[PDB]
């Protein structure tokens, strides 16, 4: 049940994909360490919430 | 085509309709249109009310008048709306009770006329209190209902310790919350900037950690209107032109019925 | 991949576009870019927001306490021999205040203890090693009156016996709300007055409080008898979110807060004094 | 094993 | 954002000037570096982008000679003009927002928050 | 579609940028936009330079003020832009330098004031003088630089002989150079009148007879700003508003370089 | 494999080639071998570089640091309840010459503290195990007044808590730099004097120095309160360069140091006395 | 996610390529160990950085 | 005694460059300082061997082989791009390896020109002149 | 596994 994946590498050594391995010893997921590869998501319902949401180059108000 | 525009709209609710010929488009707060409880979703059991036409209407609340001197007006969420005909009723005879909005907020003037409001709907807005005292405003001072309440320049504390007033004191530049008012934009809102619009429309979904809740004993929302830019008009130093606030419920729904709720406002 | 938008090469411009301009009126915030109002050239972005999000922005050990608990002889008189807090993020400020950022927040949570004693007294002869329960009660469990009373039996509560000088321990706590989210603020009361009442504090409450107890306590004790000297120590709890996800964003508290509500008292002068037209 |  | 009455009209420009020479004192010399000519009218408002124009790949949050990034400044280009029965004088209101390419790092305590025994 | 206009403009050029909400079109003189010099029209046979956008920007000359007495403004191109940053620099350190130029003239007023400016583009614009001598108006007087240029109602010689001032007496009706004003229209030009619009963009080309020249010796185009209509404002017989032109160079490019001029303008 | 090359059965010359002379004015190292100069048999060579590589020549803990820090009653005077240190590798000389040899460098850094403690005074009774808090305050974050005040709290610095008599300490870090590498040489100024300054103090500044406090600094503090004796204690710290990558070889400084920059004073003759015809 | 590799073989015992295993356990590659098989280069940019590189045998200076 | 007390103007000579010196003479007076450089040659004027600066990218003129030395340079710096007017990229050192001597004549004097020209030069951030004040 |  070994969970594998790639790491960001930053400072690469003088030696390319390089990855680390992680296993949930604990039935409750309330008991894992954070998993950390988050997504993220627009501004826009929070920078527009607008019912027409219009073009950067039209006039904002028509 | 035709000739339509981003200022020119109508809002039609059950028997009620608004027109505006000088609007700044509309926010739909959080980008979430009023929905109804999905079954996925669902908590309280029983069968839901639903008064569609007879409670999801247009109801004007009493005007304000914005002057020189005004420092800024607040409302909340259902208690704005709690004596507004079929939904008032439908609030205190239910337990549970669920509830969107389109607010609509009016403010008309002159192309000689000038001054800004900011027009500001907050989720769960928690005002500070009176006192050395802390979390003790009383419910009756906490909802002025359609009358609603007005900000303050600066704290003036309820100093008699013996008959307290249990009200709040919100100052105007701290938001009347301990932060400070140029960042209530992460808000949803809009800005009546007189030279621009007469009006704003934000419509609001039902925000809250829970599916449906007690009405009676939470608002959802606050509605804050603090003006950015001071009244202003030719040189007449006591300018005063009216603020008329509209509200609609959306998709409201009940649960938990029983005998009508008397709450003590006195 | 994880990086930000490349930088367009973009170039002289005569149009009917005009993108510089806009109305803030309408609540929404204008999406330009460099190349919109100035000549870009092309650049290659490499970076990102990685350590911007809402679970690395949390990702912290944060100290939310500190428990003072003595071994002694139990005498007869008020004594620190065993402790009990409230669990809580609001006594300390600086979590407190990056929580707060949002209305509502969904989590699971972890707690790192850290112990330390020492003699109070400069000498009686000393201590053997001391053994530590933390136990946990819930709201309606029964609360200990003395420190070796049958409570710390603790045959259905949480408790961690923790000894002297080993690593801090640490446990794991799952998304214990009520609701479908912690509401980290509450516009509201738990008790509504009703006219038919007999006196009116019947239906009075604290505004913004929810349950009376809301999650608990921790109560604290030293499981070893007293030794001749007396030894105090500290429990200092770190709190951590892990597996955070949040809800609709709020302006971070400007002002020394005053309590667990929103209320302010003092020091309500935030911002410096700086000329209009000084750099 | 599960490799991402 | 202009919030002057709608017969109130100006021309007003507003500029960003990268580090190293003499922070703009005249609008002859703003002028010189990144600018925008504002234009006031139906379209209220205006927005200045500042370009990310720096030697460093990541600035420091506090002040710093080393990683600092330049000066904002603002003029008439004209000036404000109104009519009779009009008032004279009006409020300005400024925002700021990061563009998409914005990123942050290294996470720490803020100094903008505390707590007395 | 979405809503454009004629009068609503964005010019950008390197790091500047103008925005005009009331334009009136622009005028692209003689049909000709900008161009560099083709290797079939090439002269000097050394390698150019072309400093784009360092170079080619808007520069904001000092703001003249247009009040119910003025009786016009001149400018001469390079000349203006002489002391313009890297422009300037460019245009000294080189024996030849050619360039287009956008013009962009600023004058806003209100619904309620008047008058209109007649804004003029002329290939070759000679001046004429002060004296009985011909031809003598030094140097010095014929390139004000920023400063430019006024016009006057008539010709007023001058008179002394023994330490003549050699200096241009434009005359308004006269165009300055012996014709008459009306007919200054066969040049590219636009109007600003007040009640249509705050300003005029004219985009001019390199117009000689060479490929390239000596922007120190001489001069291209001439900028004359004459009020074909005289401001007028409610009834104050003192009006006064700011007239701003802010150019740009355009498709700069430099031969013969070595080291630099300094001229003699005192 | 990674052996040198192997040396070639070379033989008599008689030619007009002649690899011997060279000219190095050119700015070049004449390429030359054994094989060139004199008959040479067939060597199969099997050593190999690899301790010279630049990973393993840096690979090694080395100390730079000593911080000094006490626990004891907090009486009202300057004390040492709580330690700063601006992190750097230039209070130490040897890692400081080793990272010289070359302009630029990239690297991942560890950090290992080796933690010790002692009794002062003959004897006022003893103290139980101490706990030690290392925080890490990066520029801009606020520096503590009070070893207990509220920046301790570390809401999101990073933060070491180590027990003493455990195994030393141990982090890693990535690569930090505001650039694509960090200078260990900058022949310039953070802030130059303009004309038009007012005094010439403002555009005054430190030769070589970039940033004012450059990466932030350790604050070590000892959790315990304080036992009637006092305990005072050294946090070692060890640095380690790996994932190591340099850049522009310079020459070793063959004089003493004399504070962050290049500056000399004394000790300016390394070499010694030898005869020009003696062995 | 195991890695595993060849051992340079120094004193051998009277019993062939030996291995050794490795694993990384966390995610940010700052926190690996040393890898240490590094490549090498020419001297080359620094012992002749040249633009017309001539050969040993012929005149440094023709 | 003053650590990395060089002030900007006497950090950077512009044309006419700076000189080495035999010897660190001490810039004694604490009261007002010369916030100068005493670059000694033996330590390349800044506590290394000279005989070791050939690490660096460099050609000799040895008068009976060359008149001139060639050396291209590219932009070295931990940047892509920084300010030219806070920082100098390269420095250029020239040192006499072996003195001047000619036929007997104790006082013989020959002149050395620097010429150089800027490779692939360019610009960003524009904006008012910078002005330093080189006083 | 990933054998070099
Ligand atoms: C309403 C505002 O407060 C919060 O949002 C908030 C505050 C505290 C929170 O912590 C979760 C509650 C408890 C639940 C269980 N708990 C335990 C359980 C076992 C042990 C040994 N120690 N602690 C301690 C924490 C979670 C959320
Ligand atoms: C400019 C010259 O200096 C250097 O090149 C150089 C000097 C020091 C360097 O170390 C990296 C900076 C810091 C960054 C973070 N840091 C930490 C972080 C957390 C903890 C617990 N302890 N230390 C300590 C080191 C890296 C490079
Ligand atoms: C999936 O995990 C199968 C492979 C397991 C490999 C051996 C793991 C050894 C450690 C087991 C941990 C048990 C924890 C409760
Ligand atoms: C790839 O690594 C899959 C094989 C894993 C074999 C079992 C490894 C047991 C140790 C797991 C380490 C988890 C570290 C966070």
């Amino acid at each position: 049940g070994a969970q594998v994946s790639s790491q960001k590498v930053g400072a690469h050594e003088n030696s390319s994909t390089i990855n680390y391995t992680t296993i949930n010893y604990y039935k409750d997921s309330a008991s894992n360490a954070a998993s950390k590869q988050d997504y993220s998501q627009d501004p826009s319902k929070f920078t527009e919430p607008l019912k027409d949401v219009l073009i950067k180059t039209a006039p904002a108000l028509n | 085509a035709c000739g339509y525009s981003d200022r020119v709209l109508q809002l039609t609710l059950g028997n009620s309709t608004i027109t505006t010929q000088e609007a700044a488009n509309s926010v739909v707060a959080y980008g979430r249109w009023p929905e109804f409880i999905r079954d996925d979703e669902a908590n309280p059991v029983d069968q839901p009310t639903e008064p569609d036409v007879a409670t999801c209407r247009f109801y004007t609340l009493d005007t304000v008048m914005w002057g020189k001197e005004s420092k800024g007006w607040w409302w909340k969420l259902p208690d704005a709306l709690r004596d507004m005909g079929l939904f008032g009723q439908n609030m205190y005879y239910h337990y549970l009770g669920r509830s969107g909005y389109t607010v609509h907020v009016q403010c008309n003037a002159s192309k000689f006329h000038q001054g800004a409001l900011g027009v500001f709907a907050i989720p769960e807005y928690c005002l500070a209190g009176d006192s050395d005292k802390q979390r003790y405003t009383s419910y009756a001072n906490a909802n002025p209902g359609e009358r609603g309440g007005k900000f303050y320049s600066q704290f003036n504390k309820d100093n008699a310790v013996t008959s307290p007033k249990r009200e709040f004191c919100p100052v105007d530049y701290l938001l009347g919350c301990g932060v400070l008012l140029g960042n209530a934009f992460v808000y949803p809102h809009q800005i009546i900037n007189l030279r621009t619009n007469n009006s704003a429309t934000i419509v609001l979904p039902y925000v809250n950690a829970l599916a449906i809740d007690s009405m009676v004993k939470h608002n959802n929302w606050g509605i804050a209107i603090l003006p950015l830019s001071p009244l202003d008009f030719a040189q007449d130093s006591s300018v005063e032109i009216p603020i008329t606030v509209t509200i609609a419920p959306m998709c409201s729904e009940f649960n938990g019925l029983r005998n009508v709720t008397a709450p003590k406002f006195q | 991949q994880d990086s930000l938008p490349d930088t367009k090469a973009s170039g002289p411009a005569h149009s009917k576009e005009v993108p510089a301009l806009t109305a803030v009126e309408t609540g929404a915030t204008n999406p330009l870019a460099p190349s919109d109002t100035v000549q870009t050239r092309h650049v290659v972005q490499r970076r990102s927001r990685s350590e911007s999000t809402i679970e690395s922005f949390f990702a912290r050990g944060a100290c939310v306490a500190i428990i003072e608990v003595d071994n002694e002889q139990p005498t007869t008189r008020a004594q620190k021999l065993f402790a009990m807090w409230r669990i809580t993020y609001k006594d300390t400020v600086q979590l407190r205040r990056k929580l707060e950022f949002f209305t509502y927040s969904r989590f699971d949570m972890e707690f790192t203890f850290v112990v330390t004693a020492n003699f109070t007294n400069a000498n009686n002869g000393h201590a053997l090693n001391q053994v530590y329960q933390i136990m946990y009660i819930p709201p309606g469990a029964p609360t200990p009156k003395s420190w070796d009373d049958y409570t710390w039996q603790t045959s259905s509560n949480p408790s961690i016996f923790y000894t002297y000088g080993a690593a801090p321990a640490r446990i794991s706590v799952p998304y214990v709300g009520l609701a479908n989210a912690y509401s980290h603020f509450y516009d509201g009361f738990a008790k509504v007055p009703l006219k038919t009442d007999a006196n009116d504090q019947i239906g009075d409450s604290l505004y913004s409080a929810m349950t009376v107890d809301d999650f608990g306590v921790l109560a604290v004790r030293v499981v070893n008898d007293h030794n001749p000297t007396k030894v105090t120590s500290k429990v200092r709890i770190y709190m951590k979110p892990k597996h955070v996800r949040v809800w609709c964003p709020r302006p971070p508290r400007a002002v020394p807060y005053y309590g667990p509500g929103v209320d302010y008292r003092n020091n309500l002068d935030p911002l410096s004094e700086k000329g209009l037209t000084t750099y | 094993i599960s490799e991402v | 954002l202009f919030c002057g009455s709608m017969m109130a009209t100006g021309k007003i420009l507003v500029a960003y000037a990268p580090p190293g020479a003499q922070p703009p004192t005249s609008r002859k010399e703003a002028m010189l570096g990144t600018h925008v000519i504002w234009d006031l009218g139906l379209q209220s408002s205006c927005t200045m982008v500042v370009p990310w124009i720096s030697n460093v790949t990541y600035r420091q949050t506090t002040q710093d000679s080393f990683t600092e990034g330049g000066y904002i400044s603002m003029f008439y280009q004209t000036r404000i003009v109104v009519p009779l029965s009009t008032p004279k004088s009006m409020s300005m209101l400024g925002f700021v927002s990061a563009c998409n390419d914005f990123s942050v790092r290294l996470l720490r305590d803020t100094t903008h928050i505390s707590q007395s025994a």
